[PDB]
């Protein structure tokens, strides 16, 4: 009844349904029911016909690992005929065209790039930020544990950077922004680290409720346990399913600012935009991540929504969604 | 009226049933807090789920048991592939604009370009070029091929497995059953269903089989051989078996009087169709007659397997480009199979399909495929209702794919109570089941 007074009814229904289904799908012995999970998941197909000014198509980036992505582009104003092959990868017309590499959430185990909740989000991003979106389909745990997702993101980043029809006409370069949801924010942070290590230049990072943790128990974890759709038990289960064998939560893939982690001081890192919800039980870790970014000497903008829960961006019926969209649009079109 | 915001996300909830649904969710959580892991394991293992999109019925089930779209996928090609597509569409447009003089030069150029390529694009361009040449020059054995296609590609096995699972579910608690097959062919579908019937709880029923086939040019009696071969295995596992066959040039020549039916209260009836209904679209009034006959039979289940692609448009160029997309996807999927004679025979089979699709016209054109929405519209107009498939059929199909293909990227999807088989994110074929509308 506490979570019933902070969200609209349909949002509550959506999150509760996800919660009960994921309760069904988890086994105590670290085992996942993939067949039923894929049966229950709702999915959509790519459509080359522009709907609401957006059309999409799929590309097989890698064949050895079956790595695939979906591309969302604005509709052509000059060509009234809907796009087809020989016209899907037509060069962009614009002095500056930003491109967003997006990673979906699911705590490293659920959802896909063709899930109906993320297709809508990508289309909304295209419609509101006036950009091109590439959504990766990365491998999931516990069948594909760490570090499969990071490698998938790296390969997708190289593929995006090597496209000649995505180059802007002001400097003949691709303007790239990495964006992430939940575990997608974790993937985006690690891929940004690797890109900075290599010769690729990333312009910005967007992190919506990034997934981070640690060995100790924070105050928000002890105070908000089980009250807003998330419990400590499932967080522990997912971290165990993702991490290597016999590894605790001080691993750098869990805590970016652990003693075993790498220092970010004096390192080429993109500017970050981190959004934190007030009614999330792991908000302390996200605030600590933002503070660690600020202390290392990096540029970071922090958006703290004090009365927001998880998945406030899946429906356009709240002020948090509109404000976050406004700030993202201002962030990428600076 | 549904919830638009939730409908966009893939869930069907009535506006007036919101709070009720919410209440059910409450009652579930409390339940899962007082049952621990026994009920959770029961729900994850023994329960069968249907139609996840409709949350109301799904929540009721859990509570009871705890107590024009154009889909394209691009694969990495070279500049020669771009030029090949350019030339193929240019030749198609030249044919449509009734040039017939630029078309010959364009088709020769297509052949010249396809000479210097590699991959599936070479074979696709070759077959489409032969089809285009046949069309412009008209303007101015099968059993072995199907056996090879069955051996090499996973579509026929998927169709048979899903249809058999649906039939088995519909035949539960019966003592006398009858199966009417519109796609008898060599009878590769029935032994598994018959074994499943013989391995049932409570006792197997009595089996009757009807098989309809085209008239062979040599008038061979293959149906009798198939029936006797089936009868051997029938008597092997102690099942009372009766078999009977017909020859007909079209499914629109059938009627329920020649089917020799028995009372419905005495015998249940199941109708099957795998890749056979789209051939009735050449006849101006064929599908309606066949669906009327199906309604007159009054079966307990009608199982349909079809190809998911819009290849029955009124404009030739649109059909050409859609079919080019579809068959390029098919050959890209077929790339991964190791080389063998069955593979080349399957390629010949697909090339014959392409030739018929592109060249022929009118009743002579039989490869008139459609999508699930159009088939559903036709079936609903005929007076039928969907029969949703469950999670067990999905799991069986997935395990079949993970065994017979392993490395190749074939996927199973659920949509509107129907099952879809596709390559990566591109659907290829669809299985559905139907019953009499109330
Ligand atoms: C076990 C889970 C996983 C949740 C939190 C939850 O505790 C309950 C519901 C999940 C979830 C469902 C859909 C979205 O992917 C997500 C980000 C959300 O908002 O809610 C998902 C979110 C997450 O992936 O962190």
């Amino acid at each position: 009844i506490e979570s019933r007074t902070v969200v609209p009814l349909n949002t509550w229904v959506l999150i509760s349904n996800f919660k009960v289904a994921y309760n069904i799908l988890r086994r105590p012995d670290g085992t996942f029911n993939r067949h039923l999970a894929e049966y229950l998941d709702r999915k959509v197909t790519a459509n080359a016909n522009p709907v609401d000014g957006v059309f999409s198509f799929d590309v097989l980036i890698d064949r050895r690992i079956n790595l695939l992505s979906r591309v969302y582009r604005p509709a052509y104003a000059d060509q009234e005929q809907p796009p087809s092959i020989l016209d899907l990868e037509k060069p962009v017309d614009g002095d500056i065209v930003p491109v967003i590499l997006f990673f979906h959430g699911g705590s490293f185990a659920h959802s896909s790039a063709n899930s109906a909740i993320y297709d809508t989000l990508c289309r909304r991003l295209v419609g509101l930020c006036k950009c091109v979106v590439v959504s990766v389909n990365y491998r999931r745990a516990p069948e594909n544990p760490y570090p499969c997702a990071y490698d998938d993101g790296w390969i997708a980043l190289n593929w995006v950077n090597s496209r000649s029809w995505l180059k802007s006409k002001k400097d003949s370069k691709v303007h790239i922004f990495l964006a992430g949801d939940s575990s997608g924010g974790n993937i985006a942070h690690n891929v940004a680290l690797r890109a900075g290590e290599s010769g690729i230049d990333v312009l910005g990072n967007i992190l919506l409720n990034p997934m981070f943790g640690g060995n100790e128990r924070t105050e928000s974890e002890k105070s908000l346990d089980g009250k807003y759709f998330v419990t400590v038990r499932d967080r522990d289960w997912y971290w165990k399913a993702f991490l290597p064998e016999g590894e605790d939560r001080e691993h750098p893939a869990c805590n970016p600012f652990s003693p075993r982690g790498k220092s970010l001081e004096g390192v080429s890192f993109p500017k970050s935009l981190v959004v934190v919800a007030g009614l999330d039980l792991i908000r302390d870790w996200q605030l600590a991540y933002a503070e660690g970014l600020k202390k290392a000497g990096q540029e970071v903008k922090l958006m703290h929504l004090e009365k927001a829960t998880v998945g406030f961006y899946l429906l356009p019926n709240n002020n948090h969604f509109h404000n976050v969209m406004d700030e993202i649009s201002a962030f990428v079109n600076a | 009226m549904d919830d638009e915001l939730l409908a966009v996300l893939g869930y069907k909830v009535r506006s007036s049933e919101m709070a009720e649904v919410a209440l059910k969710l409450e009652q579930l959580e409390t339940m899962m807090s007082n049952v621990q892991e026994d009920g959770l394991s029961h729900l994850a293992t023994d329960t069968v789920h249907y139609n996840p999109s409709e949350l109301y019925s799904w929540l009721d089930n859990m509570l009871s048991e705890l107590n024009s779209t154009r889909s394209v996928i691009l694969v990495d090609s070279q500049e020669n592939g771009v030029r090949l597509v350019h030339a193929l569409m240019a030749c198609a447009e030249a044919i449509q604009q009734n040039n017939l003089t630029l078309a010959e030069a364009l088709v020769k150029q297509i052949g010249c370009l396809a000479v210097s390529q590699a991959g599936a694009m070479r074979k696709v361009a070759t077959y489409f070029a032969e089809a285009l040449a046949r069309r412009i020059y008209r303007l101015s054995l099968s059993d072995t091929l199907q056996m090879h296609f069955y051996e090499t590609c996973p579509y026929l096995k998927f169709a048979h497995f899903t249809a058999n699972q649906a039939i088995l579910e519909a035949f539960e608690g019966k003592k006398r059953v009858h199966v009417i097959d519109f796609s008898m062919n060599q009878g590769l579908q029935w032994p598994a269903l018959m074994q499943a019937l013989a391995l049932r709880e409570g006792g197997p029923p009595t089996f009757r089989l009807t098989g309809i086939g085209p008239p062979a040019p040599d008038n061979s009696d293959h149906l009798h051989e198939v029936g006797c071969k089936l009868a051997q295995l029938a008597e092997a596992i102690h099942v009372e078996f009766e078999y009977r066959g017909f020859v007909a040039n079209s499914l629109a020549d059938l009627d329920a009087s020649m089917l020799e039916l028995r009372p419905s209260d005495t015998e249940a009836v199941a109708v099957n169709s795998v890749f056979e209904l789209h051939k009735l679209l050449g006849r101006p009034g064929g599908i309606e007659k066949v669906l009327g006959v199906v309604k007159q039979i009054k079966p307990v289940i009608f199982t349909v397997v079809e190809q998911e692609s819009n290849h029955n448009g009124p404009v030739f160029l649109d059909r050409f480009t859609e079919s080019l997309h579809y068959y390029s996807t098919l050959f890209d999927s077929l790339e991964g199979v190791p080389n063998s004679q069955d593979k080349v025979m399957s390629e010949v089979y697909l090339g014959k399909q392409i030739c018929n699709l592109v060249a022929c016209e009118g009743p002579d054109r039989v490869e008139r495929h459609e999508t699930l929405s159009q088939w559903g519209n036709r079936f609903g107009s005929s007076g039928l209702a969907p029969a949703h498939l469950g999670s067990n059929a999905f799991k069986q199909a997935s395990m079949l794919l993970s065994v017979f293909n392993s490395g190749q990227g074939y996927r199973v999807e659920e949509s509107n109570g129907c099952l879809m088989l596709g390559w990566h994110t591109r659907p290829l074929i669809t299985t559905s089941a139907w019953k009499l509308s109330t």
